[PDB]
């Protein structure tokens, strides 16, 4: 999922 | 965090604008669908961004960040799609090179009524000549109210920005009463702006099950939510 | 007329309490549907008479009237619904005789969520203790700007509702700031009954589409319109 | 026209 690494990985 | 210094980081945290370019032929509808989606989906990842600068929302706990950017991007998106067409009325301005007018909305079944929507708020906010202070509080509301203890937690950061918005209000010099005013003027208009894109979401949405465009990526997982 | 005596012709404009002459009996998913189906035809035909008490609602042009009433009348009975519920914690008071909680809509798949989302919604009202008078205002405002020679008199009389919630608020003698920060809070919670109106209309049209429920002619009639 | 006749009548 793209949302959660943009959001906590990024 | 005082109001000012809370305006002042949305002011920083404003996403560049994005550059897409106008295709070379005239407009097809997947040409058009395929320059609104490319757009979007640029858009939405640093929308990310923008919204881990909002003071306290990475506080948040994940799955509260998920889900307010789930239910919110759309309107988020439009919101800046409006301010940014503010002054060139008649027009929308979607990126620099990519400057739509009512009428182009034609080749694609379904979008001219959307681009009417969103013409109409657009001049609505034209017509309360919104600033720019305004609108960076607003747009932040529209996540932060997206609700659809980390709940105390996001009252008291919505609470926050509904702070800053109504000392810019304050700030423009008109009377008390006049304040009140300004600030249900302008809250009133979530609702337009909600309504647009609610189309725009079941617009994509349907489009996506035609296969009319290629719906994927971040996009498409925003989509489905 | 001063804001005070508007507010008075809302109180005025008040439909009457209405209910649905039901013998007390457990909800099935049958008799809970057809039960709400019931309830919003014979209020749907209150909420008319009502907007035609709103001073100067008639003098909209019929094109105006029509349109406003079919756009936001899911929004106005949620409203209405959420006000009647305010003092009942847990419970959603659709009338004397029909009173739903949480359990009871899992009978009917789709329907929790919604429960759910008018629940909450309604807890937040009751938190920020949501007065008569300012339920009057909102609901009149949900009416007059669901709108998306007669158009000007439409934006007067909605800053006219608008001026009167300001005053409403202005009234209960709390802090400058905390009146400002109450009237953001307030019309920030309308996205939320808009939210729970546009799942209502959702679930009610794909019901209509299976013929599960019956649908009383004027419900129809405003789904139909509204839908298109 | 049901919605017409009630905003018509009294
Ligand atoms: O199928 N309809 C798809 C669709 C997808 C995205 C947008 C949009 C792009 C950039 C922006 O900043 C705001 C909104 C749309 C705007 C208007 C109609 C339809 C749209
Ligand atoms: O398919 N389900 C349809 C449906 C139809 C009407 C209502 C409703 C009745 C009375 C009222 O005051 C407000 C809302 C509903 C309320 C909640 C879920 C579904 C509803």
């Amino acid at each position: 999922h793209k949302l959660v690494q943009l959001l906590t990985t990024t | 965090l005082s109001p000012e210094q809370l305006v002042l980081t949305l002011l920083e945290a404003e996403p560049p604008h994005v550059l897409i370019s106008r295709p070379s032929a005239p407009f097809t509808e997947a040409s058009m669908m395929m320059s609104l989606t490319k757009l979007a989906d640029k858009e939405l990842v640093h929308m990310i961004s923008w919204a881990k600068k909002i003071p306290g929302f990475v506080e948040l706990s994940l799955f509260d960040q998920v889900r307010l950017l789930e239910s919110c991007w759309m309107e988020v998106l439009m919101m800046g799609l409006m301010w940014r067409s503010i002054d060139h009325p008649g027009k929308l301005i979607f990126a620099p090179d990519l400057v739509l007018d009512r009428d182009e909305g034609k080749c694609v079944e379904g979008i001219l009524e959307i681009f009417d929507m969103l013409l109409a708020t657009t001049s609505r906010f034209r017509e309360l000549k919104l600033q720019h202070k305004e609108y960076l509080c607003v747009k932040a509301m529209i996540l932060l109210n997206s609700s659809m203890d980390s709940s105390r937690k996001l009252a008291h950061l919505l609470n926050a920005v509904t702070d800053a918005l109504v000392w810019v209000i304050a700030k423009s010099g008109i009377s008390s009463q006049q304040q009140s005013m300004r600030l249900a003027n302008l809250l009133m208009l979530l609702s337009h702006v909600r309504h647009a894109s609610n189309k725009g979401m079941e617009h994509l949405l349907n489009m996506k099950c035609k296969n009319v465009v290629p719906v994927y990526d971040l996009l498409l997982e925003m989509l489905n939510a």
